[PDB]
């Protein structure tokens, strides 16, 4: 309606414009014409100019005009690898697979190209979380050893008994 | 915190635990003590998922937790869980988890001798060598099964015995780095 | 409560397994004091 039903179409229309490949920025008035919001309120023009078009993480202010932010979004295979590396280096955390698909068209090519470099963690809702594969220290054993490792129960022992075994065998 | 202790903990967590356990350890290495809530935001893990990993870490006593209670600015009670690494207790658990495997390896040597070789194909039951003569029927002049009255074979039990032997040599080789680290952490 | 035991000092659910180890650690002499024949 008023102050809410007009700003959204500006964002929605702008998103569609980028998909056409037009990286050129657009003015506040120019976007209004194509969004059929030429009659927008006067105090909405300044509010969008001062707050909406700067605070949003998808609006880039260029030479006084506004353009989409594809640089922040992952649109290349190299960017995908770099972003995960920063998350591990800075300990920011993983990213859901859905957040990358929308940002990276045909993300399957990039995900499969990197191969094992991406760690996929499947959530209960089938959502996959991507983490950087730190290849610094790697170690693995056969499933037989891992099953035997689980067969050695340890939560069922107290501290006194656990430490007693050390002197029992002489170590 | 000697650098040897930090490296020793990292080498073991990445070998017998998932990536989830290793990531939480790095936070406790950068800072001596870190809040459980703070760790959740950095790793972005689920509330239950983080607790499960912490419980497993607390189960093996690689890290200890202390509870601090204070009144918040708004007056509501606050219960923060502070986690920290106890190297003195951690080293004992690593030694305990290693000696048992070594003694288990020693046990494997004795198990090979007492393995039951005789087995009836019908009932698919394996009988010990000493028990084999018990079922021996003089009239037939060969081993038999009382339940099945069928011949008892022993060739099928030879193959699995050799597999355990190969694991002995490999286990001692892959574990040398852990033993070497332990010697460096004795001071 | 019901078929589950609670241990409070704070409060943690006590499982049947968690109690088995303590009973094993009990010596034979201690059982006599408790009025239970060990054998
Ligand atoms: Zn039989």
């Amino acid at each position: 309606g008023y102050k809410f039903g007009v700003l959204a179409k500006i964002v929605n229309y702008m998103k569609t414009r980028h998909q056409r490949g037009d990286t050129h920025p657009l003015t506040l008035d120019e976007i209004l014409d194509e969004t059929q919001h030429l009659d927008i309120g006067l105090k909405q023009k300044q509010w969008l100019m001062t707050e909406a078009l700067v605070n949003n993480p998808k609006i880039e202010v260029i030479d006084g005009k506004y353009a989409f932010k594809p640089k922040y979004n992952v649109r290349d295979k190299k960017a995908l690898l770099r972003l995960l590396d920063q998350h591990d280096q800075r300990g920011l955390g993983g990213i859901l697979l859905e957040d990358i698909e929308e940002a990276l068209p045909n993300s399957q090519k990039a995900v499969k190209a990197l191969g094992d470099q991406i760690l996929f963690v499947n959530r209960p809702d089938k959502k996959k979380i991507l983490f950087f594969n730190d290849k610094s220290c790697q170690f693995s054993v056969d499933e037989e050893f891992q099953k035997l490792w689980r067969s050695v129960t340890v939560d069922s022992m107290d501290e006194e008994k656990i430490e007693e075994y050390l002197k029992r065998q002489g170590i | 915190v000697p650098a040897a202790l930090k490296r020793l903990a990292k080498y073991v967590i990445r070998g017998f635990y998932g990536i989830e356990h290793a990531l939480a350890l790095d936070i406790l290495i950068r800072n001596s003590c870190v809040k459980e809530e703070d760790m959740l935001e950095l790793l972005k893990f689920d509330r239950k998922q983080l607790r499960s990993v912490l419980n497993n870490l607390k189960g093996d006593k690689f890290i200890k937790c202390r509870m601090r209670v204070e009144t918040a600015a708004d007056g509501k009670t606050t219960r923060h869980n502070y986690y920290f690494i106890n190297y003195r207790t951690l080293v004992n658990v690593v030694k305990y988890k290693l000696d048992h495997m070594r003694r288990r390896i020693e046990t494997d040597e004795r198990d090979s001798t007492n393995r039951a070789s005789f087995k009836c194909p019908v009932c698919s039951s394996t009988f010990t060598d000493l028990e084999a003569n018990q079922l021996f029927d003089p009239m037939t002049g060969t081993f038999r099964c009382t339940f099945c009255h069928t011949e008892v074979e022993e060739d099928e039990s030879a193959m699995p015995k050799k597999d355990a032997r190969t694991l002995l040599a490999r286990f001692n080789e892959q574990i040398e780095p852990i033993y070497a680290l332990l010697r460096e952490t004795e001071d | 409560s019901g078929l589950e035991l609670y241990a409070e000092w704070k409060k943690i659910l006590l499982s049947p397994e968690r109690v088995h180890e303590i009973f094993k650690r009990i010596s034979d002499e201690e059982c006599f004091v408790l009025g239970m024949e060990p054998r």
